[PDB]
């Protein structure tokens, strides 16, 4: 998965 | 409420005493308690709410995926019938996960953005609405999932809109907010052009921009950039 | 019970989805409910119940011990007085620790113990039940200290028997039971010394039945045998 | 901590 914050 | 009758700082207090063990449903409870007295939260205090949910809501999303996975493959041609268990037991876990972005949605809407006026605070509450939106969209399968992916569409667009007009391209709000509208694009609107094109835009705006940073913002700055260079990474 | 109307079989069916998600509280829920269907359990059953709220009771203890750490300090002789949020706060995951080692501890006695007949399955629920005394004397204070630790002691003593009589010194359950009592000496007891010749006289005696076992088998023993080592290199 | 299992 891509990374979010 | 049945945090109505503590204290607003005792709530507070509870919260980051829940955040050292560990334990983020109740750290998402105690600061529900916290904005459910009606003032307007602090710096801190917003981000002890978002650390609180984002924990909450990215167990269940983990979870949810593992038993999509699982049911994914009972539906395979060659699987034995196993019967409605997958299925009724990710929708439970599913309805769970629906409950809380309903629960967050529900506090930004009753009144945390619409008493934000400054750009850090609306901007940062802009941002949760499209990210919840976008947790209901990866679980949408229905006549409301087209709708539910605009609500998420349209709250990062305004988040955006402020972000560039009152925030410095190296703002670690901007900068997140950029980082997860890219993500919703590539992953939720079948748009992994406009996510690469946002994500490489974005950094080269930081990057211009560094130079004018303490050394402590620098170092938070570029700590979101490089999740921007490993995401253009992924898709390149 | 909100699982009385699923069928014994989902619920089983159901744990096992729940810790491929490591959704554990809802594992051990699907396992208590199993358990009040009434009927015996089989071995893998019975290691989904204990799998299941080790997990819970052990991440209660490790937010209980991280709460009673800060409490001490706020209590050392230089603190600023935070009011009571700190021991209100341990005190609330406090009685939801008792309360989770309670239901276990019911379960165990309505009905678990008293059909279980084999060795494999007494010895399994007795060390259970000494196990979860053993989390209520590590929070407990009061007039019922002592007699919390004699009931520990005193499940812990009748699965020893047991299993010293009916299982070989490699079995896992006897190894392991073995590695938790000689911990409850230790640690809750005041009795290192009997915690260290418990441990070693188990990991002898155990390595001298090596020889009958199985590659498999070999490989658990061995396994648990480790684990008698590495307490030993902690305590020596 | 001592390892339990
Ligand atoms: N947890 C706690 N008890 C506390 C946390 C804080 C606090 C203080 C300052 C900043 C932040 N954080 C952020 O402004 C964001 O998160 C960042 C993530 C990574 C980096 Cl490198 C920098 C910021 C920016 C991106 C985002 F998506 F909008 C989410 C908010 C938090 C005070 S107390
Ligand atoms: N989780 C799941 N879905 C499933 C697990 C099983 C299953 C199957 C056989 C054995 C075990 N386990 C154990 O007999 C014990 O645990 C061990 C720990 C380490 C090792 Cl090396 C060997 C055993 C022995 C020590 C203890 F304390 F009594 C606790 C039970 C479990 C089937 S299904």
């Amino acid at each position: 998965f891509p990374a979010t914050v | 409420g049945a945090m109505g009758s503590m204290e607003r700082a005792s709530l507070i207090q509870k919260a980051k005493l829940a955040e050292q063990a560990e334990r983020y449903e109740d750290m998402a409870a105690f600061m529900k308690g916290a904005v459910e007295k009606g003032e307007e939260l602090s710096c801190e205090e917003r981000n002890l709410l978002s650390v609180a949910y984002k924990n909450v809501v990215g167990g269940q999303r983990a979870a949810w995926r593992v038993l999509s996975s699982i049911e994914q493959k009972s539906n395979e041609e060659g699987s034995e019938e196993k019967g409605p268990e997958v299925r009724e037991y990710r929708e439970k876990v599913e309805t769970e996960l629906q409950g809380v972005c309903d629960t967050v949605l529900g506090l930004l809407d009753s009144h945390l953005i619409k008493e934000a006026g400054d750009a850090e605070s609306r901007v940062f509450y802009l941002k949760m609405k499209g990210d919840y939106y976008r947790y209901l969209a990866e679980v949408a399968t229905g006549d409301d999932k087209k709708r539910i992916i605009d609500s998420a569409r349209s709250a990062y667009q305004e988040a955006m809109d402020i972000s560039k007009k009152e925030m410095p391209p190296t703002n670690p709000i901007r900068l997140g907010l950029a980082l997860n509208f890219s993500v919703f694009h590539y992953e939720i609107a079948n748009s992994p052009e406009e996510a690469i094109s946002l994500a490489k835009t974005t950094f080269d705006e930081a990057m211009a921009d560094l130079h004018t940073l303490s050394e402590d913002s620098y170092k938070d700055s570029t700590l979101i950039m490089q999740l921007l260079r490993d995401n253009l990474t992924l898709w390149t």
